């Protein structure tokens, strides 16, 4: 039913950093994840990690306020798949893997 | 300073270009890009002599890239190899402030077009846009990067002469 999914992140400061991580949970394909600013205009890539299996991805604010929209591409994958997990890991500034 | 105004519409991203002739070296070249209908995302270039950007920026549009970077990645290195001197689609200063010194003696052209970018969060579906602009454009006047134009001395710039196809048919019934 759901084939993609976004999320609505809170407003980056100025000189802010962001990072993004996909996990297959439930041994499902590999999706894309993109960040993309509150309009259709993208601002990264989501790339496939040396382990073979995390999709890591990076980002820092340059604009004066970054409202940001993380993407989870789901249409390369299991077809009619009744469950796909993912653990999306998300954060501002610790890259660690209140 | 010398401050000149322009308007146009982009057809589905193909640009226009102005001819400024004889500038001179040390010239700073100010350029303002702002939508002003449709949902136009605007990007301003600056090159010496003219070659058509439709060609190169059509195959980027080719590209169903590997995923979002990949596409900054292939517009930066195409924008910085076609312009001497580039700046984007919409944001905060509106849409295009781009400041550009004059290398050389020469005749310039600025070009006026769309970017490509994503619109959507449905899908990834990056494209040209489409819509209205005004232009400002200043030879040594600051103010323009400052979001405020006025028409100010001589003029420098006009409308700078190439072919595009498109062809269809359909039947017409006219009856009782």
């Amino acid at each position: 039913d759901t084939r993609y999914l976004t999320q609505h992140t809170r407003n980056l400061q100025p000189g802010d950093t962001f990072h993004a991580l996909v996990e297959p949970i439930g041994e499902a394909p590999l999706p894309r994840l993109r960040l993309t600013d509150s309009g259709g205009k993208p601002l990264a890539f989501g790339l496939i990690d040396q382990p073979g299996e995390s999709v890591e991805l990076n980002y820092t604010c340059d604009q004066d306020i970054c409202e940001l929209v993380v993407h989870v591409d789901g249409t390369d994958g299991q077809k009619d798949s009744g469950e796909a997990v993912y653990r999306l890991l998300v954060g501002i500034n610790a890259p660690n893997l209140s | 300073g010398r401050v000149q105004h322009f308007t146009g519409y982009i057809e589905d991203g193909r640009g226009i270009f102005y001819s400024l002739p004889d500038m001179k070296q040390g010239d700073i070249i100010y350029a303002s890009m702002q939508n002003t209908g449709g949902n136009l995302d605007p990007l301003v270039g600056i090159m010496a002599e003219e070659i058509d950007p439709a060609v190169s920026l059509g195959q980027v549009l080719e590209k169903a890239l590997a995923s979002e970077n990949d596409l900054i990645s292939e517009l930066t290195a195409v924008a910085d190899r076609i312009f001497l001197g580039w700046d984007d689609d919409g944001g905060k200063g509106y849409s295009a402030s781009l400041e550009f010194t004059i290398p050389r003696d020469g005749t310039y052209h600025i070009f006026a077009g769309s970017t490509i970018t994503n619109q959507r969060l449905d899908k990834f579906q990056p494209t040209y846009t489409t819509g209205s602009f005004q232009l400002i454009l200043g030879l040594n006047a600051p103010q323009v990067i400052s979001g405020e134009g006025e028409p100010e001395g001589e003029v420098f710039a006009s409308l700078a002469i190439k072919p595009e196809a498109h062809v269809q048919e359909l039947e017409i019934r006219l009856d009782k």
